[PDB]
């Protein structure tokens, strides 16, 4: 009988408030109740079941003394009750109890332990997302509690990192001197070496735990989304707190201490990164106030990048995403002085294995956007550093072809900046332009030799589509970049030259570089032979056909010719006298 | 070149012992000359031992690697490491015994030089497995074991395992030379000739584990995975009562199961992959298998998705094969994680991806999972702001349920053979219809729509789920959007009309009549819009419907003998009449105005040639106007052909003047 089963569970819930019942009996009863919520929710009595159980659960949670030992049966019962409340479906039957549950949880946030506070925060998030209740005073009290935590954070940091305390041996410390769930072992009788042995786990206070601080900002963002018109002035107070939080750094001496905890530092860095994500969300709304404090923000996030642990790849990913969002705003100008550090790959990506494999595309894409927006303000040295980094990216076969194309396009855009800055500095801009041209020639050689050979090997007579489209895009970008670099070289004053002249015969080494460019690019432009049929077949088109049907091939070949037609006639003559036998052989193999 | 090669001692003076700038230029010139000689004479450098020793000295020197890693972009010497590596590689090609110099070439991969070092990687991954003998591979491994060089850090050993040892041993195992390469299958770990024994004892030594870099640990776990998969006999003989080597290998893996919060995820899950392979190969106790399974289930993080997927693909088939109640444990833990968690979306989508990938394994426990699967499918498909990947996952779950019913049909041609509960089929069909009609984009989801349509066509068959329920009322809202000209998803309308025509072929006639009654307003609304695609779709729908139920003849007062068709057929007749009358009235209009009218009329006459007898005069005058516009000016030809095909058999209805005009005039 389903009715009898529900009455049995109701009796179990009533027995939860009983004082005579043993704790383990209550734990077993509630474990049975948790497993059987699938059956209860089906019957229409589930509404009356809720009306009976929810007040009883809230009453039991309110009456109980806040426990801080994880092995205590009372703590486990409290956690199971909270998880049961969380598991309760969020249909319209939960609506009448929603106000009471939210008030009870908001009261527990101030006083209960980490495990319970985290569960209560999850419950609050779920209830506010599903039901969206109107604004109450408890919401403002929560915002004040969050601000108080932000102000208390330096004291927490000092207590745990800066001045660690040695827990007395064989004793149970108070929760206010542990930073995370710590397991300790106690011998009952200290008078002898042999005695009864008991073990305990201490849960930190929710007002001091950094995991709660990490979980807070998403709740603030959610409540700002729901209550945008009401708490707009209240959220403005968080901005200086956010900047101070991201500015905080653990001293080098503290990290080298004998009592240093790596997991607690990881949690602290996670909290700082979550705070930076909160800032990146509110950066566009409070941009004037954020701008007033930005000078500390640049330092703080540079330090977050330096200090992010190598093992925590997810934190590095979230940090990079938050940085990408922030840099889109005007604040990217503040980074102009400090970008010489931001090009350090150890700073940007770190030494982690997962970070190095996965997150390099995100890191270089963010840095590329920053450089592209900032490029007109960067000095010659910073432009050279960016060129060196993205040139190293061009050759790197671990990166996806999209990132290589993006780096080629970045260097293309940098070319005119490098020209202008070299003309102002009278510096070595022509040398870095020549180095970029050499990198592009080596890229044509690599595509001709390795990539195109594999593409042809994969063809058959009439993700491979992706490889063909990215090869085409990379070859097109390489041709455009070679044309732009050639325009830059022919428009730069040379180092130590007296005066510029409107065209100049290139030196023999440059002519050799362009000869290699002809040789390699004529092989690389064979990618356009490989067609992509609708059946999934990739086939090489008939060799003897000069009637190109694609406009992209015509445009890229005309631009390839545009590279050489802007050169001094003697240079053109020297290059093509040598190359023409090969050019004719390539035309024979590829009539396009 | 012969003159230069006759005095190698000249180069030793140029290899390095504002003046320092000259010495580095001389070193670069020396290395370039040596590279040219090596290119032109492949066998020369293999004998010049002192020259190669000084080249090695330069290559391993700290200043050289620092200077080339920390170059200025304008540095002239950027080619230098490529040429020096090429020379050292040429020496190593003929002198296999110099394993130390071969390992020092991997310093090219620790940095990021601005020169393409692909030739070194190609040589190490391809040629070494092909060319080196079994004895030489054993020498490689035993040199890696006892490589006590202070300047050869853990990252360089990781490079060794990644590029040299693992490919060579993989090739050897693939060829079948594992017995010779590993040597004796020593159960007791002492024998220094047993590759697995020395690996597990010396390399996996717990004292070393402390400072272990993550890359070195990862590639050590990959090497151990090779050893376990290709050569389980050497790791553990099942006949032996106890083996220490298996225990020590698991102990090396075991730190990954620890619940620490700051571990690189790739290392942890690579250790889980090694444990999964060990569990598959060897009869491991239940508690270890269940702990590994539970920890992989909780692995919903994006960072290590691929390794977790590999580990689960290895382990999930193994669980039923390992223990006598493997299916029950699979059910228990999958249900537990889906229920007690899943308030966070990524965990639920991870478990559902695992269910989709291994649906064949879960088949004997289908009945338990299916309820949670359909509930999560609906939730993921209808929660606000579904990402296209999440909607694809929901469609994948629906496809999993359909494939389970295909397997049930195959098996039937007893709790494991009993059919799925009908209500789950109903909700899967309805979710498929709704997602197919919704997912099309207003301007890609089209592919998911087509996949859902095909999946629905397979779901509704004479064997799969005939006479399923349907929830069509929502179509009323969808088709009414056609009325609103501001923004409407025409693709959604077309997909819905196609689904409706399929339902007309699927459903029984009384069910068609009962279900289509609310649709009447929506179908009638479609016939008005100017979009040709919607007109063609509604034309096909009406053609099928009117083929099932022909319009009334004789100009009877009722538009249909069926009340469920009465309003739709009245709207069809009214729109045909109004379109023909408007085209007659129009002072100047393109035939394209007729297009929808003509398609609807053609549908109305598909199974009732007499239908045009109502409209014969106005239709004939419209045909005259069409022919006149065509003769004295692309769809006009199609409309003229359609009109001619309509009246070609209605000569007896037309008046004598109209008949004469049609035959001798049009």
């Amino acid at each position: 009988d389903q009715t009898t089963l529900m009455k049995k569970y109701l009796q179990f819930v009533a027995a939860l408030t009983d004082v005579n019942t043993p704790d383990e009996t209550k734990l077993k009863m509630m474990q049975e109740v948790s497993e059987n919520f699938e059956n209860v929710t089906s019957s229409p009595q589930y509404s009356t079941f809720l009306e009976h159980i929810i007040p009883r659960f809230l009453t039991f949670l309110q009456d109980g003394e806040v426990q801080f030992l994880q092995e205590k049966p009372a703590q486990q019962l409290r956690k199971l009750v909270l998880e049961i409340i969380h598991r309760i479906p969020t249909n319209e039957h939960l609506r009448p109890h929603t106000k009471n549950v939210l008030s009870v949880m908001f009261r527990f946030l101030e006083t209960e332990n980490e495990e319970n506070v985290l569960i209560c925060l999850r419950i609050i998030i779920e209830l506010h997302k599903q039901f969206r209740p109107p604004i109450t005073q408890e919401i403002h009290h929560f915002l004040d509690f969050v601000k108080q935590i932000y102000k208390e954070l330096p004291k927490v940091v000092n207590r745990y990192f800066e001045n660690p305390q040695v827990i007395p041996e064989n004793t149970v410390p108070p929760p206010e001197m542990v930073g995370m769930i710590t397991t300790i072992a106690v011998k009952v009788n200290p008078e002898r070496e042999d005695s009864e042995t008991r073990t305990h786990s201490i849960i930190p206070r929710g007002s001091l735990s950094l995991k709660v601080l990490a979980e807070l900002p998403i709740i603030v963002v959610l409540m700002y989304q729901l209550y945008k018109l009401n708490i707009h002035n209240v959220v403005a107070e968080f901005v200086p707190l956010i900047m101070n939080t991201i500015a905080i750094q653990v001293s080098a001496q503290a990290r080298q201490h004998k009592l240093y905890n790596k997991e607690l530092y990881a949690d602290f860095i996670a909290a700082q990164i979550k705070t930076l994500s909160f800032l990146a969300y509110i950066i566009r709304i409070y941009q004037e106030l954020v701008t007033k404090y930005s000078q500390q923000m640049v330092k703080g996030m540079l330090q977050l990048l330096s200090n992010c642990p190598a093992e925590t790849a997810h934190l590095r990913k979230e940090l990079l995403i938050a940085a990408k969002h922030i840099l889109t705003t005007e604040l990217r100008n503040q980074f102009i002085p400090c970008m010489d550090k931001l090009f350090d790959e150890s700073i940007l990506i770190g030494s982690g294995y997962t970070a190095r494999e996965t997150l390099r595309p995100l890191a270089y894409s963010t840095l590329a956007d920053l450089v592209h927006h900032v490029r007109q303000h960067l000095p010659l040295s910073d432009l050279s550093l960016a060129v060196q980094l993205f040139a190293k990216n061009i050759d790197d076969e671990s990166l996806p072809s999209s990132i290589q194309t993006m780096s080629c396009k970045l260097l293309l855009n940098l070319v005119d900046c490098i020209r202008s800055k070299s003309e102002q500095e009278s510096g070595n801009g022509r040398d870095v332009l020549m180095r970029m041209l050499e990198v592009f020639v080596l890229k044509f050689h690599t595509i001709a030799r390795y990539q195109l050979s594999a593409i042809f090997k994969k063809c058959k007579p009439q993700k491979q589509t992706f490889q063909v489209t990215d090869c085409r895009s990379l070859v097109k970008t390489l041709v455009c970049g070679v044309k732009t670099i050639t325009w830059g070289i022919t428009s730069c004053k040379a180092p130590g030259e007296a005066q510029f002249i409107p065209n100049k015969q290139l030196q023999p080494k440059e002519t050799q570089i362009y000869i290699k460019l002809v040789k390699y690019a004529m092989q690389a432009l064979d990618i356009y032979q490989v067609q992509i049929a609708g059946n999934g077949q990739t086939y090489i088109r008939v060799a003897n056909c000069q009637t190109v049907r694609m406009k992209e091939e015509k445009e890229v070949l005309e631009h390839f010719a545009g590279v050489f037609t802007m050169m001094n006639p003697l240079t053109f003559k020297e290059i093509f006298q040598t190359t023409v036998p090969y050019m004719v052989e390539r035309i024979s193999k590829n009539y396009a | 070149r012969d003159v230069l090669a006759a005095n190698p001692n000249r180069f030793i003076t140029l290899l390095l012992p504002s003046t320092s700038t000259m010495r580095l230029d001389l070193q670069f010139q020396a290395i370039k000359i040596i590279s040219i000689i090596v290119k032109n004479d492949d066998s020369w450098l293999a004998s010049q031992h002192s020259l190669v020793s000084q080249l090695r000295r330069v290559w391993v020197s700290e200043n050289f690697q620092e200077r080339h890693r920390k170059e200025n972009m304008a540095a002239t010497n950027w080619k230098e490491p490529k040429l020096l590596a090429y020379c050292l590689l040429n020496y190593c090609k003929r002198n296999y015994g110099d394993i130390e110099l071969l390992f020092q070439l991997l310093r090219a991969f620790t940095g990021r030089f601005l020169c393409n070092m692909t030739f070194l990687k190609e040589y190490m991954e391809e040629e070494i497995p092909k060319n080196y003998s079994i004895a030489q591979k054993r020498a490689l491994f035993f040199r890696f074991v006892d490589f006590n060089d202070p300047n050869f850090g853990d990252e360089l050993k990781a490079k060794v395992l990644q590029h040299i040892l693992n490919p060579a041993f993989l090739y050897s195992f693939e060829k079948g030379e594992g017995e010779q390469l590993l040597g004796p299958p020593n159960p007791e770990g002492d024998n220094p000739e047993s590759i697995t024994s020395v690996f597990i004892t010396k390399v996996l030594d717990p004292e070393k584990q402390a400072d272990m870099l993550d890359s070195l640990r990862i590639y050590l776990l990959q090497y151990a995975t090779l050893l376990v998969e290709h050569a389980p006999h050497h790791i553990h003989d099942n006949n032996k009562n106890r083996n220490s080597k298996l225990r020590r290998l698991m102990t090396f893996a075991w730190p990954c199961l620890l619940s620490k919060a700051c571990v690189d995820p790739a290392c942890k899950y690579s250790g889980h992959l090694l444990l999964a392979h060990i569990i598959a190969k060897f009869a491991i106790h239940k508690k270890i298998v269940l702990q590994v399974f539970h920890s992989l289930l909780k692995a919903h993080a994006m960072e290590a998705r691929a390794i977790v997927r590999q580990a689960m693909a290895i382990l999930t088939p193994a669980v039923p094969a390992r223990m006598e109640d493997g299916h029950q444990m699979l059910t228990h833990w999958t249900r537990k994680i889906i229920v007690e968690e899943g308030h966070t979306v990524p965990q639920l989508v991870h478990i559902l991806h695992l269910i989709v990938q291994h649906f064949k394994v879960y088949y004997p426990v289908r009945h338990h999972l299916v309820q949670h699967m359909v509930s999560a499918m609906q939730r993921l498909g209808f929660t606000p702001s579904v990402t296209i990947e999440q909607r694809r996952l929901a469609v994948d779950l629906s496809e999993v349920v359909i494939k389970w019913e295909l397997q049930r049909i195959k098996d039937q041609q007893s709790l494991l053979a009993k059919p799925i509960d009908k209500q789950h089929t109903d909700t899967v069909v309805n979710f498929l219809i709704r997602v197919a009609c919704q997912v099309n984009d207003n301007t890609p989801g089209e592919v998911l729509s087509r996949r859902c349509v095909n999946l629905l066509k397979t779901a509704l068959r004479p064997d799969m789920w005939p006479k399923s329920e349907l929830k069509l009322q929502w179509f009323d809202k969808l088709l009414m959007t056609v009325e609103q000209p501001n923004q409407v998803n025409y693709g959604n309308i077309c997909t819905g009309l196609e689904v409706l025509s399929f339902l007309l072929t699927v459903l029984q006639s009384p069910a068609i009549l009962s279900s289509f009654k609310p649709l009447q307003r929506g179908i009638a609304a479609c016939m008005t819009c100017g979009n040709t695609k919607v007109l063609r779709a509604v034309h096909s729908l009406l053609s099928r419907l009117m083929s099932i139920f022909p319009t009334e003849p004789s100009t009877s007062s009722v538009a249909s003998k069926y009340e469920e068709l009465e309003c739709l057929y009245a709207a069809v007749g009214k729109v045909i009449y109004e379109g023909l009358t408007n085209y007659e009235k129009a002072t100047n209009a393109n035939p394209s105005q007729l297009f929808g009218t003509l398609m609807i009329l053609k549908s109305a006459c598909s199974n009732n040639p007499s239908y045009i007898d109502r409209l014969i005069s106005v239709f004939m005058r419209s045909l005259q106007k069409m022919v006149r516009e065509h003769l004295n000016p692309s769809g006009t030809s199609e409309l003229v052909m359609l009109s001619l095909e309509l009246v070609k058999t209605r000569l007896a209805v037309m008046s004598m003047e109209m008949r004469k005009n049609f035959i001798q005039a049009i």
